[PDB]
RNA sequence: GAGACUCAAAUAUAUUAAAUAGAUAUCUUCAGGAUUAUGGUGCUGAAGCUUAUGUAUAUGUAAGUGGAGCCGUACCUGUUGGUUUGUCCCAUUAUAAGGACACUAGCUUCUUAAAUGGACAAAUUGCGUCUAGCAAUAAUGAGAUUGAGCAAUAACAGGUCUGUGAUGCCCUUAGAUGUCCUGGGCUGCACGCGCGCUACAAUGAAAGUAUCAACGUGUAUUUCCUAGACCGAGAGGUCCGGGUAAACCGCUGAACCACUUUCAUGCUUGGGAUUGUGAACUGAAACUGUUCACGAUGAACUUGGAAUUCCCAGUAAGUGUGAGUCAUUAACUCGCAUUGAUUACGUCCCUGCCCUUUGUACACACC
């Protein structure tokens, strides 16, 4: 029943709420499509709805299990990063965050001349993958 | 206790209003199936196509772009349900309807390109019998595709919408208008 | 037993309509026979016809038992 | 003293394995042994698939190899002499003889 | 007006492409004249075929 | 479909036409029969094939001489 | 030691082997050894032992840089079928 | 580009209006219900159901891919 | 006629049901994260139709008593195809080890089913009798649909 | 040479057997249902449910709750064991066996392979020199039956010395170009190509659910296929059992597919690139990457120009599987089943090639 809520903001992500919510969620970094199955069924939300449906209530709730999932029976190997290395937590990374931590762990890298580091640096692939034929636009 | 129906449909009195059309719009005038499912060995003879009926041509045509080909199954329960679709519009016998709906499109001429020594121009050839039915069924499920696929629309629906439209023909549709220009090729040329 | 979902249902159309045609040889008469016959070989759907078409062997140079890969070019 | 053995044998060629089973077999029927003859086993096509090329380069034919292998079991109920002499002979081409106790 | 016309005989093939069958039809509304009409694709005997024009007739360049 | 049937089949047809044709009827079973017993065709769908372009040879002879 | 016991053995009617002949002509050969007295020879000799066909190809550059090739047949033979 | 992303949510005021449009959309099935600006696919398939309550929707088909129902006849 | 479900083995009718009257007696102990599980390497996402753990519970249960003993390498094989290995290639890959067989071992808490020699599950004491039960009540359920049918005309 | 031939794919168990696969009938066993019929307890209080306790969640007992069914059998449907001349009384540890009975209380329609028979374009009729043949029809499992294998004379400076310890000559050979040990390349990317794989959707994807296979293959001086039990989302970890295999994994009950939802054409829930991450596995050792899941990041692609490959029936196309290579490594390759077309049943037009006809001063032959 209703209407309204369409272009919702969580974690300085826009959001197109048309769209239905784990599918909405794509558009935050860190919340693509399959922790909606963790996130909004363990948050209690209605399955069968619209992003741009439920109250602001869900929202926070879902915000709360995305940033905490250890403490709602979300398993440590179903976090984005288990053992970290650094303070070797267990953690969810959100948004802004994971673009952040992206570049710090690039910048380990770099800093000590590693093969990993380097190939970052000047770029194409630090996971090996052929460039005889593909790598390019 | 011998004969009848379709999938709940009388076969009986489904009248094939063209001749020329007549047998090679095979209906079924002693055929009572049940189903357009058939062990269908059709393709060994050249005019072994002409017994098959045009219910089960309809099926077979469906399934055609690669990832969709030889889901037989799909394509009954389609064909089925454009049936009853058919009924619920014009109303009457949907099998009557699906019969109609080939006949009008059917093309009258068409053009072979014939070398001409340096300026190839085509000759004019008037169209034989055993292309007119299955062309038919094939552009109105070209039609039927075309309709469908970007659209919010069922298969079922805009095939139903494609053969009633052929059936009365408001024309509209996409096999009419590409037959109409091979017969305007074909009225140049001599 | 075999092959797939179509295939077996298929064949158990075979085997009952063949099977009934048995029983009327030994037991009943060939009137009940004749009947059966004429009705079943004229719709056909190869009722009482063992289905000769069977899976052609697969040939080098194709992933299909015609069909080649490649590019010879011309 | 009855002893109850099965002998089995495996062995290539069509012909000859037939008649060294029918031998067995007859002579078992013979001396009322009482059998229960010839099982004949389905022929295992071992397949082997090559490039008719020693060296690649040719519009790819290919030279598959085939070999099958034939078994076929005949069960004796007798002692002392009677298995000896009947696996035995029927010896020479091409057949291996294995003969369990039960 | 279209008039229908029934295959009487199937004589050739006549086509670079080899595509075309020619035919003969005796038409079906008042037999008595028999003019040659040039076929599409594949024909067999008593095949019926509508004629859009009645008369005019194509024929053949080898 | 396409053919007629190679020198070794239709040879072994005449030749035994001319010595046994007193005995060769229009029926195929009998010749079939017959062209095992008075020659050694060392497979069977050699002896048929044999045996059946005499059917065919027989069948026209009627229809007044060949 | 006795697991393994080899026989010598006649190979039946001599002259038929092709492997028998084979050989015969390395030992020719090597101790040298004309040409139409050797082919047709071989050739000969297995025809006489009753031999339906028989073929001996040499394929070989003799005394000229390029490698020449002749069949050399005296035969019914078939090469093909089964 | 031609843009087109409808509304999820009952919205009372479009379903009133469903109703009422309904009959002659002979064809009416939840794309055509779609078609007429507001698509939903699926909840116009429970709008749909919600008419199957009686009154309107003759039941000819239930499909999955084809849900095809009717305006209650002449 | 009397009776006749089918006697082991599914079919349509049966294990939406059977499901369905699971649910009803609620004491199956569904593994805490299973709104979350693919069920699958194979498919891409986790069920839209939430209540995927009841069906599969039932599906299974009436997939063992067939086979006699249709444990957890059995399970992965039948179920669950057809696997988006991303990039290449379009293939068969097995199921989700865990996700079915964890559903075997509700039903052994659900008592279900009987330990089985020369197999882990022989559901012939309580396992079938609960199983072919519903089952003939469901095939009344459909008769007593067409019993009320009957008087509609419509 | 082609062919004929042989093999495989099609038909009769009529013929030979059978640890499989099975008609189905008997005996035996377990389960449910009342549709129908009958008997047994029951408003004098039935089934069911809950709690406590004792004993090993189950059972018994006590109490409460409950309010008309509950149980057995014939019947029907399903399960299990013996039942391919069986069973019993006797033998043997268990068959045959001996005597009795069913005197057939399971045969082979169906797997597999031994052997036969089955297609000859048979019958007829159009067509044709009324020839060889062709076309059509009916009968048929198949209408010259469908597909391979096999292959000549003669030709090529085709490809291969990196299969070969077959091989000429030369080189190399105490500083190896042999070989081994350690480490790196083959796997590097402004850029041209070729095979593919995967897509662009909605005849669909997402998600439940219906569920049907086949060809091959598997541990012997070994560490393979692994059923079944537990933990794990998954990879895997962990203990047992079967199988050197008509026996067991395995009917590889595989995928596409069936059915019902969710979604609505929006680079979208299509697509899955890249990415930092990420638990193990194989190995002595895993960094332009050995491989792999989950968690994440979430690209082009919105049907591809000139060109060009392949294809006429279980063929095309979709779709999976098994085998090989192999410690690890499949988008490969070879077979196999499955779902199963649209369309020619024409012709030499394009292309390629042979054959006649011609010219030739070519003949180590128009490189």
């Amino acid at each position: 029943p209703e209407k309204f809520q369409h272009i919702l903001r969580i974690m300085n992500t826009n959001i197109d709420g048309k769209r239905k919510v784990g599918i909405a969620m794509t558009a935050i970094k860190g919340v693509g499509r399959r922790y909606s199955n963790i996130v909004l069924k363990k948050a209690d939300v209605d399955l069968t709805k619209r992003a741009g449906e439920c109250t602001e209530e869900e929202v926070d709730k879902v915000v709360t299990i995305i940033s905490n999932p250890l403490q709602y029976k979300v398993p440590n190997w179903f976090l984005n990063r288990q053992k970290d290395i650094i303070d070797g937590k267990y953690w969810q990374l959100t948004s802004s965050n994971l673009d952040s931590k992206l570049r710090d762990d690039l910048e380990r890298l770099k800093k000590i001349r590693s093969h990993r580091g380097l190939r970052h640096y000047w770029g194409l692939r630090v996971r090996g993958q052929h460039t005889k034929t593909t790598g390019r636009r | 206790p011998e004969i009848k129906l379709f999938g709940r449909w009388s076969c009986d009195d489904v009248t094939v209003n063209d001749i020329s059309l007549q047998d090679y719009i095979s209906v079924k005038e002693k055929f009572a199936r049940y189903l357009p499912h058939s062990a269908g060995r059709y393709a060994a003879k050249r005019f072994r196509k002409a017994q098959c009926p045009i219910v089960e041509r309809l099926t077979c045509s469906l399934m055609m772009k690669g990832r969709n080909n030889g889901k037989k199954l799909m394509a009954c329960r389609i064909v089925k349900h454009s049936f009853e679709i058919i009924h619920l519009l014009t109303g009457e016998n949907p099998l009557q309807i699906l019969v109609s709906a080939i006949i009008n499109s059917g093309p009258r001429e068409d053009s072979t390109r014939i070398g001409r020594a340096g300026t190839v121009r085509r000759q004019a050839v008037d169209v034989s019998p055993l292309r007119r039915v299955n062309q038919a069924i094939w552009l109105l499920c070209t039609g039927a595709r075309e309709a469908a696929f970007r659209n919010i629309k069922t298969i079922a629906e805009c095939l139903a919408d494609e053969l009633i439209n052929a059936a009365k023909g408001s024309s509209n549709s996409y096999a009419i208008k590409k037959k109409d220009e091979l017969e305007r090729v074909a009225k140049s040329n001599r | 037993s075999g092959g797939g979902h179509v295939a077996q249902i298929y064949a158990i159309r075979q085997a009952i309509s063949k099977a009934l045609v048995a029983f009327y040889q030994k037991y009943v008469d060939e009137a009940s026979k004749k009947e059966i016959k004429d009705i079943l070989v004229q719709y056909d759907r190869t009722l009482l016809v063992g289905d000769p078409r069977r899976c052609e062997p697969k040939k080098f140079g194709g992933p299909g038992a015609r069909a080649r890969y490649q590019k010879s070019y011309r | 003293s009855v002893h109850r053995i099965r002998i089995t044998l495996t062995s290539r060629n069509v012909r000859s394995l037939e008649n060294v089973c029918r031998d067995l077999i007859n002579g078992a029927k013979n001396q009322n042994l009482r059998v229960k003859g010839p099982v004949r086993m389905p022929t295992k096509t071992l397949r082997i698939t090559t490039r008719k090329t020693p060296c690649g380069e040719g519009s790819k034919t290919w030279d598959r190899f085939q070999m099958r292998i034939h078994k076929r079991i005949i069960d004796l109920h007798s002692p002392s002499e009677i298995v000896k002499k009947i696996t035995s002979i029927n010896i020479e081409p091409g057949v291996e003889v294995e003969v369990t106790i039960a | 007006p279209v008039v229908w016309a029934r295959v009487m005989k199937v004589l050739g093939r006549t086509g670079s492409q080899g595509q075309c069958t020619q035919v003969k039809v005796e038409f079906l509304g008042e037999q008595n004249r028999q003019i040659i009409r040039n076929v599409k694709g594949p024909v067999r005997e008593g095949d019926i075929l509508t004629l859009l024009e009645s008369e005019r007739e194509a024929r053949r360049l080898r | 479909m396409g053919r007629v049937r190679t020198k070794t089949v239709k040879k072994a047809a005449k030749v035994i036409i001319e010595k046994y044709y007193t005995r060769l009827t229009l029926d195929f079973h009998t010749n079939k029969r017959i062209c095992e017993e008075v020659a050694i065709i060392p497979t069977k769908p050699l002896r048929n094939k044999i045996a059946g372009y005499v059917t065919h040879l027989m069948g026209r002879l009627r229809h007044s001489q060949v | 030691t006795g697991r393994i016991e080899l026989y010598a053995e006649k190979v039946a009617a001599r002259g038929l082997c092709a492997i028998a002949q084979a050989e015969s002509l390395r030992y020719k050969l090597t101790g040298g050894l004309a040409v139409r007295r050797a082919c047709y020879g071989v050739l000969r000799y297995i025809m006489e032992s009753g031999a339906k066909g028989c073929e001996v190809v040499v394929s070989g550059k003799l005394r000229g840089q390029r490698a020449k090739s002749m069949k050399f047949v005296d035969g019914l033979m078939i090469h093909s079928g089964d | 580009r031609d843009k087109l992303n409808n509304q999820v949510l009952f919205d009372k005021a479009t379903y009133e209006k469903l109703y009422k449009e309904v009959p002659a959309y002979k064809l009416i099935t939840p794309s055509v219900v779609s078609e007429r600006l507001k698509i939903r696919g699926s909840l116009a398939k429970r709008a749909l159901i919600e008419l199957r309550e009686k009154g309107l929707i003759k039941q000819v088909v239930q499909h999955h891919s084809q849900v095809i129902y009717t305006r209650a006849t002449k | 006629m009397p009776g006749v479900t089918v006697k082991d083995i599914d079919q349509h009718a049966v294990t939406k049901a059977v499901a369905v009257f699971l649910k009803k007696t609620g004491k199956l102990k569904v593994p805490d994260q299973m709104d979350i599980v693919k069920t699958a390497k194979f498919k891409e996402l986790a069920p839209y139709d939430p209540d995927w753990f009841y069906v599969r519970c039932a599906s299974i249960l009436r997939h063992l008593y067939h086979r006699s003993p249709a444990g957890v390498g059995s399970i992965t094989k039948i179920y669950g195809g057809r696997k988006r290995n991303g990039v290449h290639p379009s293939h068969f890959c097995r199921a989700a080890d865990g996700a079915a067989r964890k559903a075997l071992q509700a039903l052994e808490h659900a008592r279900l089913v009987e330990k089985h020699p020369d197999g882990g599950r022989k559901l012939s004491s309580i396992g079938q009798r609960d199983l072919d039960r519903i089952a003939n009540q469901i095939v009344f359920k459909q008769r007593d649909a067409a019993k009320q049918t009957g008087p509609i005309v419509i």
